[PDB]
């Protein structure tokens, strides 16, 4: 099966990039949070 | 009340705040802590010059 | 009564009251109102700007700069101090307005 | 929770990731109270 | 405590603000601060004229 | 190679002009950060 190994590659490749995606997110909503948390503070 | 409803920031949502916040943002905060406290004592002072009325 | 306000002490039936307005406080320091600071949120410090990288070590590597990020936090300090002369200032004209 | 149980198209919204925002929002609810007990007794001889 | 909290406007983000502002902008800002005075002096001497239900 | 020349020349293109836009981004965002202030003064 020439197809089965690409179809394998093509979905470890994937997982790999899910991965790193998980992390710029909770760098991005940390940021967001904590932008409106200190307006909040500052504004009645 | 204060006392068992209290919890604290996950470890994960720290890079995040520490890449935004500038050098004024939690002196600030404690400035609008400090003027909330001067206000009290201002009005609590006001209460006791108002019981020299009540001697007349 | 002037001397529970003056802050120099009060001699006689009013004698209880030096010890009742000792917690109210003087100033900025109050210990009613420093009762609430032991349990205050523990927010995170300011450091220095660190950039971020997505995908160390394959060919999609690319990073967040700091150059364009020192700048947000130029604006952002502004508008926080904006915010909170309009708050000092509108609180000490409404001193005799009860809020 | 699974969405299409006993077909191809199986999935499951795993629970790590909701964890994570039940952390960050119980945060944002004892700031929110913190703020309410402190102001309310600051502002007790203000008539509110 | 309004003298350590300060910072000022980066200057790369004035040619935007100075391409929408009217010319009315700023002085009405100023009124926005003199209306506030004002009604600061009315309510101190509206205060001082209470006084005169003391001596009675 | 016919090709790199041209992979070459279009990255250079491509820099100049993200160049440009950082620019662009600059005086839109003054001005709605401009007209977000002026408001709020004015309105409680």
């Amino acid at each position: 099966d020439p197809a089965k190994a690409a179809f394998d590659s093509l979905q470890a490749s994937a997982t790999e990039m899910i991965g790193y995606a998980w992390a710029m997110v909770v760098v991005i909503v940390g940021a967001t949070i904590g932008i409106k948390l200190f307006k909040k503070f500052t504004s009645k | 009340y204060l006392s068992d409803i209290s919890a604290q920031l996950p470890s994960d949502f720290v890079q995040g705040v520490q890449l935004i916040l500038p050098s004024n943002a939690l002196p600030c905060f404690y400035v609008i802590l400090s003027v909330k406290a001067a206000i009290f004592i201002f009005d609590v002072k006001q209460k006791i010059v108002s019981y020299l009325d009540w001697d007349k | 009564v002037s001397g529970l306000a003056n802050g120099n002490g009060a001699t006689g039936d009013f004698a209880g009251s030096n010890s009742q307005m000792a917690q109210v406080g003087d100033g900025d320091n109050s210990p009613l109102m420093n009762n609430f600071r032991q349990y205050l949120p523990s927010l995170p410090q300011s450091v220095e700007c660190r950039p971020f990288v997505f995908g160390a070590g394959k060919p999609y590597e690319f990073s967040i700069d700091c150059d364009k990020i020192n700048l947000f936090r130029g604006v952002f300090a502004f508008l926080l101090y904006v915010a909170t002369f309009m708050y000092v200032f509108s609180t000490f004209a409404n001193i005799l307005r009860n809020k």
